[PDB]
RNA sequence: UAUCCGGUAAAGCGAAUGAUUAGAGGUCUUGGGGCCGAAACGAUCUCAACCUAUUCUCAAACUUUAAAUGGGUAAGAAGCC
RNA sequence: GAAACCUCCCGUGGAGCAGAAGGGCAAAAGCUCGCUUGAUCUUGAUUUUCAGUACGAAUACAGACCGUGAAAGCGGGGCCU
RNA sequence: GUCUACGGCCAUACCACCCUGAACGCGCCCGAUCUCGUCUGAUCUCGGAAGCUAAGCAGGGUCGGGCCUGGUUAGUACUUGGAUGGGAGACCGCCUGGGAAUACCGGGUGCUGUAGGCUU
RNA sequence: GCUUCCGUAGUGCAGCGGCUAGCACGUUAGGCUCAUAAUCUAAAGGUCCUUGGUUCGAAACCAUCCGGGGGCACCA
């Protein structure tokens, strides 16, 4: 036996936390410093750019909080990349860069800032900040939201951040936690970052497995042999993907029709049904004990 | 020895118990609060004779001890050594204070002197359960125990079954319906809200 | 005498209610406040900077200054012989909206609508409030049966 | 017919508690380093106990958690010492077990007059594919109710894997 | 008339903190006076600290609740569109 | 061994936050790390005992210069009294 | 009908056990070369897809515990104002108005916003 | 009244929370001496005043009660 800690008194004194806290999704201590606007602004949105890394997806959204819940003003998913050229490799650093770039260019041509603030067209790898142009509508500002991801040097959240900055979103940041940062000498090489953006870290390991052994290469990159993805095709493929994002980042929905409207879920049992169930269980127990 | 109970009779001050703040309290005179054949079931002592006060006052622990000894002695001489069960339903916790002289009133706060029990109007002082053939002896025992307390008390043979909260006319009906389980000195109530495994452990 | 501390006797005032401890919810952080808003004050034990004094807990004033993450408010304090309109700077979490003005604003909107209505018609409609009137004399019916005779119960001793 | 309910050794925890400080502690650290191939981590005290000769924050013991095939090989050495036999009371309620040996030289470690005599203590922590939820970052949760490892399951897994001759009592 | 503030009376402690009465069922788990035994968690119970539902009495410096009496606000031209 | 060290599970805070007590706090306001000196300079306004005078303490701000973090922001001494 | 990401209210949402998950998901999972940090790729980070609903998660159930909301308790305890009311007092009764909380007994067991999917 | 001190074999006492309650004066051996005086060491030596409580464990720490004893209580 044990001394039962979880008693009726324990459940009476027990206070639950918030719903997203119990699910394990929201850092409220982080969001209380992120999302609240100063009160001398009185109505303005405070735009945050949320990056969430999934095992098979990358979600990059731009939102602002209201009292009835926040409203997404723009969204971008990493599974929109087969519409642009990236057939496979939807969850790596280059896909995060393309998702952030698509988010930025979609927000710019939905607000009307397509021609003004072109961003970094020719990708270099250095530091970049979007400066406000006088006589023009100002540059969009938003603040990054990494959520519950440990932000070390070389994160896909920061890759999507660099993609949004190269798309033209005026986000305050630093080159300290971009990949390529030297930890013991504290300078930014700005060429290793270009290799990570263009995807040479994956292609060099493809070449390494190709010279090591064919079976482990196939096991690691089975859908890179599928659709004919060679390591020499990789940089030109991401160049064509970036060009496709810059020439057409607008989004189209789909005509959701022809739904049979059936119920895959089990409906809820009612009061008379539960009372009849427990009455039948009592009667069945009495009928079982009136036998011997 | 101590000051007479004319001075410590009425509920004059706030209830002042022994706690972390009030330390150094002398121990109460009454130690055992219930005796007789207390190792007994509810099915054999259906008497439920109560001493009920009629004044909002304070009763001392030494008076509780004296009335317990008097009721115990008369019930042993009347019905037997193990034919009754006496509870004293007043546990004294109010610490009374003493201001003894050799200054005078200069910085006059009391040291703890003893314990006393706040008694409401309509509150049970003592309770005796035994058989139904014992009513006059229980009434005379409580009458002899009234003479150790100040104020005015009453003796009432209640409608309950011994030391339970249930009425005696419906007690045997609830036991026959197995809504009540005889559990030691008291009784256990079964609502229709538990799990069905408890119902299956019963009724078989 | 007592002590002159700022939080003297705030054991229940500047405390959180039962099973409502923990993280302050975020809509409370992101209420908006303008100049002249009627605002009541309720102190919160979690947030401790910008806390008002205990003589303002439950008092209601109007907003004169809106800073970055605090609100200035002109409250009314009765200092023994006179009521003073005095200005205190209270942080957001110790501040709600007072709904004593909202029913007045809805009544003003209803009166403006009922004044624009029936203005070209010529009829005069009573727009003021009126207290509880006499209960407008009527018939109390019964379907043949008689009223139930109540009886004072006989006394029996409970204890 | 269960596809991925295969019970596996999640880790193997080694420790040596030399008791006091210093030279015996770093000597047992050298013992654990020669046993594993990785630098172990020392463990200090919680509070001062006068009867044990220990003080607060004084380094007492040394430990090392081993994962995978190296833990499999070290536990093969340990059961090769302990004759594949355990008891009923050696198994915990959560399905993890352990045992301690009195001489580290039974595991194949060569003797040294300088690096002296040290017993050590193994604790096998068993696992399943799917116990990363209880220690991952964002969406933690209790790993089911019929998914936990039971004592009966630990007994039958040990008898199926290492040919268990577990004796009662 | 609407809108907030309380933690006092009352009540509760089969809800937390502190005190505190007695039965019932369970080798959680040891130990002391003990009895049958060289001993045994082998049968009998005991108390110190154990558990499970019960039961009796409380708290100015306890409280899930929680009044009556009170305390601020608004009942317009210094207001709306 | 009841307390040395390792692991699993339960664990609403029943621990800790320098002290007396109260309140407050669970991916903190606690412990351990990494960097630091907002514990810097200069005008006013306000609260607290109040006569609405001081002193002490505190509250939002304003101008600079900074620290930290990827940023939101936080900090011009101590979680508040 | 339902899921994902971010949520508002913060247990009608939690906790214990059992059953069901088609598709998109979400994850479990496979490894450590690159970025990264550990005694240990267990955690974190990175590169993926051979299996899987076993687990999380979603839905339902328990004469479930808890929680929310009602009746009883009870016009009871208490309480504003009043009397040349009673009583040696303690306290109690009336007029005048308000008015609880246990135990006990019923019902329910999450709604909703934004953006994007699946059941074409 | 207040501040206290001590309750431990027949006796004076001692006792760093973990001892077999050191040990001496008595009672009873026994060794030794030519026999005796002192001994140098052993046995039958403890209602830790009493109750209650924390700790794993109490004479040792805390609270009450019960017995012996020390000192202060000033001007009109
Ligand atoms: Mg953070
Ligand atoms: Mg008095
Ligand atoms: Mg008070
Ligand atoms: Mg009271
Ligand atoms: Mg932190
Ligand atoms: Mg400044
Ligand atoms: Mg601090
Ligand atoms: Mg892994
Ligand atoms: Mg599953
Ligand atoms: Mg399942
Ligand atoms: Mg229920």
């Amino acid at each position: 036996f044990v001394k039962v800690v979880k008693n009726k008194a324990y459940f009476k004194r027990y206070q639950v936390k918030f719903r997203r806290r119990r699910e394990g999704k929201t850092d409220y201590y982080a969001r209380k410093r992120l999302v609240i606007q100063d009160k001398n602004k009185y109505n303005t949105p405070k735009y945050r750019m949320i990056v969430r890394v999934t095992n098979r997806d990358i979600i990059c959204q731009i939102a602002y909080a209201r009292i009835e819940g926040d409203m997404i003003v723009c969204a971008a998913y990493a599974h929109e990349l087969p519409k642009y050229g990236v057939k496979v490799g939807l969850t790596n650093y280059a896909a995060a860069y393309c998702t952030g770039l698509l988010l930025a260019r979609r927000l710019l041509n939905r607000f009307g800032m397509d021609k003004i603030y072109e961003g970094q067209v020719e990708v270099t790898g250095d530091e970049y900040n979007v400066e406000s142009i006088d006589g023009q509508p100002g540059a969009f500002t938003c603040y990054l939201d990494a959520g519950l991801a440990r932000t070390t040097t070389g994160n896909k959240v920061f890759g999507a951040l660099k993609g949004a900055v190269d798309g033209g979103l005026s986000i305050p940041h630093s080159t300290k936690r971009f990949p390529g940062y030297d930890s013991e000498s504290k300078e930014f090489n700005a060429e290793v970052h270009r290799k990570h953006i263009m995807g040479q870290n994956v292609a060099d390991y493809m070449r390494y497995l190709m010279e090591e052994d064919e079976d482990a290469y196939k096991k690691q990159f089975s859908q890179y042999i599928k659709n004919n993805v060679t390591p020499d095709m990789m940089e030109e493929m991401y160049k064509k993907a970036h060009a496709a994002i810059r020439e057409n980042p607008v989004y189209e929905k789909k005509p959701k029709r022809e739904v049979k409207k059936k119920r895959w879920n089990r409906p809820k049992m009612s009061l008379a049904q539960k009372k009849d169930r427990v009455a039948q269980k009592k009667a069945s127990f009495l009928r079982a004990q009136e036998r011997a | 020895g101590r000051r007479p109970a004319r001075c410590y009779r009425y509920c004059k001050n706030k209830p002042y118990p022994k706690s972390r703040f009030c330390r150094g309290v002398p121990d109460a005179k009454i130690r055992i609060f219930d005796l007789g054949r207390k190792k007994a079931k509810v099915d054999e002592f259906p008497l439920c004779g109560h001493m009920v006060s009629d004044e909002y006052e304070q009763l001392s622990s030494e008076a509780l001890e004296a009335a317990r000894i008097c009721a115990n002695k008369y019930m042993v001489k009347s019905c037997g050594k193990d034919g009754f069960h006496i509870r004293v339903r007043l546990h004294p916790f109010h610490v009374i204070r003493i201001n003894k002289m050799l200054t005078g009133m200069r910085g006059a706060f009391g040291k703890p002197q003893g314990t006393v029990a706040r008694v409401h109007i309509g509150q049970v002082i003592m309770s005796i359960r035994t058989k139904l053939q014992n009513k006059e002896h229980v009434v005379e025992a409580l009458r002899r125990a009234k003479f150790k307390f100040p104020g005015r008390q009453k003796i009432h043979i209640s409608k309950k079954w011994g030391f339970t909260k249930f009425n005696a006319d419906e007690f045997e009906d609830m036991v026959a319906e197995k809504r009540l389980i005889p559990d030691g000195c008291g009784v256990k109530y079964i609502p229709n809200r538990g799990p069905l495994d408890k119902w299956r452990a019963l009724h078989s | 005498t007592n002590t002159k501390g700022k939080r003297r006797g705030t054991r229940y005032m500047f405390s959180r209610p039962f099973r409502k401890h923990g993280v302050v919810p975020l809509a409370t952080y992101m209420r908006i406040y303008k100049k002249g808003d009627i605002v009541d004050i309720k102190g919160m034990g979690t947030v401790q900077k910008g806390m008002p004094h205990k003589c303002y807990h439950g008092k209601t004033g109007r907003v004169y200054n809106v800073t970055q993450h605090a609100v200035g408010i002109v409250v009314n304090k009765q200092v023994k012989g006179k009521i003073l309109a005095k200005r205190i700077n209270v942080r957001i979490e110790h501040i709600k909206h007072s709904k004593s003005r909202d029913s007045f604003l809805k009544r003003v909107k209803e009166n403006d609508q009922k004044k624009k209505e029936a203005k070209e018609k010529g009829t005069w409609v009573q727009l003021k409030r009126q207290p509880a009137p006499p209960r407008e004399a009527h018939f109390v019916r019964t379907n043949g049966k008689e009223p139930e005779l109540l009886e004072p119960i006989p006394y029996e001793f409970m204890a | 017919e269960n596809p991925m309910r295969e019970l596996r050794i999640r880790k193997l925890c080694l420790n040596i508690c030399v008791g006091e400080s210093g030279d015996r502690l770093t000597r047992a650290a050298k013992v654990l380093e020669q046993l594993t191939g990785q630098t172990p981590v020392f463990s200090k005290a919680r509070y001062t106990v006068r009867s044990f000769g220990i003080r607060r924050n004084e380094k007492i013991a040394v430990h090392c958690t081993v994962r995978g095939a190296k833990a499999e090989e070290i536990l093969e050495k340990g059961l090769k010492v302990r004759e594949y036999e355990l008891r009923k009371n050696n198994f915990s309620d959560t399905g993890n077990f352990g045992f301690g040996i009195q001489e580290h030289i039974d595991l194949g470690i060569k003797y040294d007059p300088s690096i002296g005599i040290y017993g050590l203590d193994f604790y096998v922590v068993l696992g399943r594919p799917g116990f990363s939820i209880a220690d991952k970052k964002r969406r933690t949760g209790c790993i089911g109710a019929k998914h936990r490892i039971s004592k009966e399951e630990a007994m039958r897994w040990f008898q199926q894997k290492y040919d268990g001759i577990i004796l009662p009592g």
